[PDB]
């Protein structure tokens, strides 16, 4: 029954920045006859699998960057990145081994950077798509920092508020960006009652919200 | 090399059964511990249980959280590792990876599998529509996309240009409504590359057995 926390549950550092996590058992991990200590940790970066960095507390795993150490005794143990990279990005987890086994719940690693405008794109709803009575219209709001933005939708000049469903990607392991996908879904019927169809990104970037817009008319 | 692969993955429903296996290769399979550890879609990893070596008699343990629930065996003929899961339920919807555990000496999982997806869910399964976005209009680069609409269960895998087309994608996680899936995928190329050159998604629906092409064209 070892409890394992870990702190903070998430923070954002900018590339080159040291940075401190922390892994609390409920147990000491300090195994008596092999005088150390069984607790290791674990990197995993969005969409992959789980990657050894450090075991038994302070021993780095080949491969591994110097730039990550562990440290700590008996209860209290900490992951220190000495000078953050975009691709250091992840979610990191300390796991006691010390009576079976048990993960912490995990510190969300983000990294800041400067803030950037989204590149947006829309697209028309596909013939494919029409044919068998349906719209959607899509609306792509690429590499943006920072994650808050806001999208707002325009039929024939007014604002439609139904049917709009956004996605946000994991942070980019390379630029630190953020993107997002917009989708409106309407019936054949409705998408075929009105013309114009308007994507409005507001970022904090700029005062003036940036506008795609297709006609279909112009199809 | 080390190689660790889980497979059995997928929909099965709410009381049912299924069996997951980890096939291994490129280490003397018998001289370690296995663990199985699971995590449920945007959650934290979750230690399941483990099958000690051949010095320890292959015996076995488990979490609380499915003690007497999941069975863990090993082949040490093939090299393979199963977990027996029983009586599933919405809790139990996670991908779930093996990895290599203790020799004896060594207190590290030292290598894991790819993970595989498994959903409790009576819903049942629907393949995608695959749908091209193609750009309208003059610039450096041009985003393209496709859209994979109405599908279920997760996952479905997104590439462009057979896996050869990699920086400058983004697949949008998917969003559920209705009990169905949608999801997305951008690409940006240089605009000297399309349409001159062919830009296509391949999207696979493993559930359904789906494999699509969608060329995007002007
Ligand atoms: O329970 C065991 O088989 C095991 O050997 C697993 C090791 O990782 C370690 O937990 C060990 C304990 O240190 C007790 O020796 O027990
Ligand atoms: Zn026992």
């Amino acid at each position: 029954d070892i409890v394992m926390t870990q702190s903070p549950s998430s923070l954002a550092v900018s590339a080159g920045e040291k940075v401190t996590m922390n892994c609390k058992s409920s147990q000491s991990l300090l195994n008596s006859r092999t005088r150390k200590n069984y607790l290791a940790w674990y990197q995993q970066k969005p969409g992959q699998s789980p990657k050894l960095l450090i075991y038994w507390a302070s021993t780095r795993e080949s491969g591994v960057p110097d730039r990550f150490t562990g440290s700590g005794s008996g209860t209290d143990f900490a992951l220190t990145i000495s000078s953050v990279q975009a691709e250091d990005l992840a979610v990191y987890y300390c796991k006691q081994s010390y009576n079976l086994r048990t993960f912490g719940g995990g510190t969300k690693l983000e990294i800041k950077r400067a803030d950037a405008a989204p590149t947006v794109s829309i697209f028309p709803p596909s013939s494919e798509q029409l044919t068998s009575g349906g719209a959607s219209v899509v609306c792509f709001l690429n590499n943006f920092y920072p994650k808050d933005i806001n999208v707002k939708w325009k039929i024939d000049g007014s604002e439609r508020a139904n049917g709009v469903l956004n996605s946000w990607t994991d942070q980019d392991s390379k630029d630190s960006t953020y993107s997002m996908t917009s989708t409106l879904t309407l019936t054949k019927d409705e998408y075929e009652r009105h013309n114009s169809y308007t994507c409005e990104a507001s970022h904090k970037t700029s005062t003036s919200p940036i506008v795609k817009s297709f006609n279909r008319n112009e199809c | 090399e080390v190689k660790l692969v889980e497979s059995g993955g997928g929909l099965v429903q709410p009381g049912g059964s299924l069996r997951l296996a980890c096939a291994t290769s490129g280490f003397t399979f018998t001289d370690y511990y296995m663990s199985w550890v699971r995590q449920p879609p945007g959650k934290a990893l979750e230690w399941l249980g483990f099958i000690r070596n051949k010095a320890k008699g292959y015996t076995t343990e488990y979490s609380a959280s499915v003690k007497g629930r999941f069975t863990i065996s090993r082949d040490n003929s093939q090299s393979s590792l199963y977990l027996q899961m029983n009586t599933l339920r919405a809790e139990d919807s996670a991908t779930y990876y093996c990895a290599r555990d203790h020799d004896g000496y060594y207190e590290r999982f030292a290598y894991w599998g790819q993970g595989t997806l498994v959903t409790v869910s009576a819903a049942a399964t629907t393949p995608p529509s695959v749908y091209p976005l193609a750009p309208g209009s003059t610039n450096s680069m041009v985003t393209l996309g496709c859209l994979v609409k109405g599908y279920f269960p997760e996952p479905v895998t997104v590439t462009w240009n057979s896996g050869s087309l990699s920086t400058g994608v983004h697949t949008f996680p998917a969003v559920l409504s209705s009990d169905l899936y949608t999801l997305t995928s951008s690409v940006t190329v240089p605009s000297k590359t399309w349409p001159s050159e062919t830009v296509t998604c391949n999207v696979a629906h493993p559930a359904s057995s789906t494999k699509v092409d969608k060329k995007i064209v002007p």
